[PDB]
């Protein structure tokens, strides 16, 4: 009866839009939270018979070590979806654009100069600054990816490892730095602003040196019984009416090209966000780079 | 026990619904003869209104929104997102049409054996969404999963709503 | 004394903002409405000493054949607008865009299929179809630009001139398809909403072969004694907060990078139309192409 | 004679207004101990306002706006575009602020010399949008150039805004 969704995602996030289609299809969906790459590993290990049905939220194009655990499958919709970010991957949908970003306590800092990965440098800011493990989060590892992107220096990765300092959870980093017990982090869009909109002195900053942009994707997951309304769903989750829906309620992002950008607050639109190109974008598979930057 | 209190509460919400079915019957032929932007018809409204309010044991709150109105007896302004969404309708007031929004607090029942018993209520829909909560632990509009339960409890469909009346101890 | 504007926009556009200028500078803004060359040619044979101050609208940065009779300038926010559509002529800076469309009268259309400029040639639609002057318009050159370039053949245009009854002024197309005389016609975004939001039958179509986008353009005016304000006035018109305006109050396409599109009814945004690339657009002068086609 | 005509209507305008702030002043240590919830409160506003619509020729209209109320004598509802905004004033109202806008949809005079002479009036700003027009050819929010047309005329500047009144001819 029950169909079960991974999700990386915050509740305030998902919870609402999902709690429409449990409405909308007469089913009861649940949710399994957790940080991208632990969902992953709990599913793999997971006994077929048990295993939920769709999993939602993370860089699933670009992080899935396991292609066998999920089945083929994407939606009518991807026609409508963005050229350049929609999925070549069999497995995965795309389904958002969210950004990363650093977040600034602007309580905490006073005249030092934070717009990128080098000004988080500053010795000053040594034990100050705040990420999550690149090994089990989306959000660590996109960074590390960003910076190891500015000069393709692998030092420039070590130098922020040992200038900051490491959390397990993604979520952790912004309310810390909202709180002031960091001046800065390494966030996602979507975690820094519904901080700042509870009303706790944060500013989102795009790093100059080339911001990292998620791609976030949706996939099915291979299990004994799949649940019949899973296909709906993933088709709802990209219809242009819910998508239109992530960008009024809540300053996402859409994939899909009929669906425009909203005019919000200290959040940037695409277009005027200094953007890592396609071009200086890291190749080097998941695996690999995880290994490389230990 | 609790599967009195489940019965004598489901009982009572279901007298209480059924109140104001009757209410929005009775006047429906009264009501499209009354205009809101006249103040005797305003109170014509509200002593039809309070009437019914009191007509029952639960504490229960009116809203009647619509063009340049709100009527409620919230005169504290308490937050209804913390109360019971109950019922709801769309009266044609002669000058427009205006929504009636029914919201209960507690009731006297609930109340006392939360206080004498530590028994807490829940509301939820077929989706387990919360729809009323006496605990603080709970918070309406969230959900509540009946695994992570842990409690000695009895339910009840209550008759005017996929509703689900949960009387629980801690 | 007084600030005279060129302008070939419609009152209804432009008149609410001049005058919100008006009234921060304390200025007097007269407009001097026409065709887009038509202006430019009455405003050739004028006086240095009876010439106005500032020409905004039409395709300015491709169409104006007499470059001595403006002042080489470029606003100082050429650095937020959007990369592909800022001017790389000097005397003119970029202001909008605004797509090129076909009007269609959905109470005449019945069945008939305008899907774009090769469905406007079937026989039923011989004599039904509006357009305006290319020689003295920019909406008309635009569009015989864009059904030359969809097989880049001069016969096209010819078929078309053939099939169509051809009108002095752009607004006229507009209004006489909107009242039932024509079934269809030639004209722009903006004004084709104009219509389309007073109740009229108005379908816009951006054609499937191609859609032209103008950018249209703000130049300063060679006179004797140049209005003071008139740099103020081209700097007002390029900020933000006005640009913001005109998306959000009249549904215009920015021309800045941090300026977001507004949501749907009928206007597309930008990424779901089939605009011309740079690829297939027509590379020959405005003079060329007029004495080409004629 | 025209000339009699703007003179006798600048006076009264300034009369007018003057008026208008002297409600303003009085009343001002009377509203923030009033509540426009309460019907009472209320009923005492609307006495206060028709007074001073009444001390006056000009036909006036009110406008008193806030939270959940609207209060006005344009009881059959006339569309204000049409009509000359006067004034504009924020009130302190114990429960809140309230906008007070002042409408002047005509004048006895004015509408005499335009059926007995066929004489038009315009208000027209100080970059020349008009305010005001009783003449079918002339329209709110659009702009009066004197040099399109061939009218005797007499105008004077009103001496609550940068405001010209133009009676003319023909
Ligand atoms: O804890 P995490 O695995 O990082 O989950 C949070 C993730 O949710 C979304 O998918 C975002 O695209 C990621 O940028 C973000 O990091
Ligand atoms: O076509 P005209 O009579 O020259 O009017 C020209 C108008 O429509 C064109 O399509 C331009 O995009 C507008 O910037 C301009 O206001």
């Amino acid at each position: 009866n029950v169909l079960t969704v991974y999700s990386p995602y915050q509740s305030n996030l998902i919870r609402p839009i999902l709690n429409e289609f449990e409405k909308q299809e007469h089913v009861k969906i649940e949710i399994k939270h957790g940080s991208t790459q632990v969902l992953l590993s709990n599913l793999h290990n997971e006994d077929f018979s048990e295993r939920g049905d769709v999993f939602m939220g993370g860089v699933l194009s670009e992080t899935i070590d396991h292609p066998e655990d999920f089945v083929p499958y994407q939606d009518t919709s991807v026609t409508q979806q963005l050229e350049d970010y929609r999925s070549n991957n069999k497995y995965v949908t795309s389904f958002l654009l969210m950004p990363t970003v650093i977040v600034v306590n602007s309580d905490l800092q006073g005249d030092i100069k934070i717009r990128g990965y080098q000004d988080l440098l500053q010795p000053i800011l040594k034990g100050k600054i705040a990420y999550s493990n690149p090994n089990t989060t989306t959000t660590g590892y996109q960074h590390m990816r960003a910076i190891y992107s500015m000069h393709h220096r692998v030092s420039d990765v070590h130098q922020f490892q040992n200038h900051a300092m490491q959390l397990s959870k993604t979520s952790k980093v912004i309310e810390d730095v909202a709180k002031g017990k960091y001046y800065a982090g390494l966030s996602y869009e979507q975690d820094a602003r519904t901080w700042k909109n509870k009303g706790y002195p944060v500013s989102i900053v795009y790093p100059i040196e080339g911001t990292m942009l998620n791609v976030d994707g949706i996939a099915l997951v291979k299990n004994a019984h799949p649940h019949p309304k899973r296909k709906k769903l993933v088709q709802y989750l990209t219809s242009r009416s819910v998508q239109q829906r992530l960008v009024a309620e809540f300053d996402a992002k859409s994939i899909r090209k009929d669906v425009s950008e909203q005019s919000d607050q200290s959040i940037e639109n695409l277009k005027n966000i200094p953007l890592i190109p396609k071009s200086k974008l890291p190749d080097i598979p998941h695996h690999k780079f995880l290994e490389m930057i230990q | 026990t609790i599967h009195q209190h489940v019965d004598e509460s489901q009982s009572s919400l279901h007298h209480t619904e059924k109140q104001i079915q009757t209410f929005i019957t009775q006047h429906n032929n009264s009501f499209q003869e009354l205009d809101l932007t006249n103040h005797h018809d305003v109170t014509a409204t509200k002593r039809e209104l309070l009437k019914l309010i009191h007509q029952q044991p639960a504490t229960l709150y009116y809203e009647l929104s619509g063009p340049n109105q709100f009527i409620t007896n919230n005169y504290e302004h308490l937050n209804t997102k913390n109360m019971y969404l109950f019922s709801t309708h769309q009266l044609k007031f002669k000058n427009s049409t205006y929504m009636l929004k029914i919201y209960m607090a507690n009731t006297p029942r609930l109340s006392e054996i939360k206080k004498d018993n530590r028994q807490f209520a829940l509301i939820v829909d077929q989706y387990d969404n919360i729809l009323y909560a006496n605990d603080d632990r709970f918070t309406i509009g969230e959900k509540y999963r009946p695994q992570q339960f842990g409690f000695m409890n009895e339910s009840v469909k209550l008759n005017h709503a996929d509703h689900r009346l949960i009387i629980y101890k801690d």
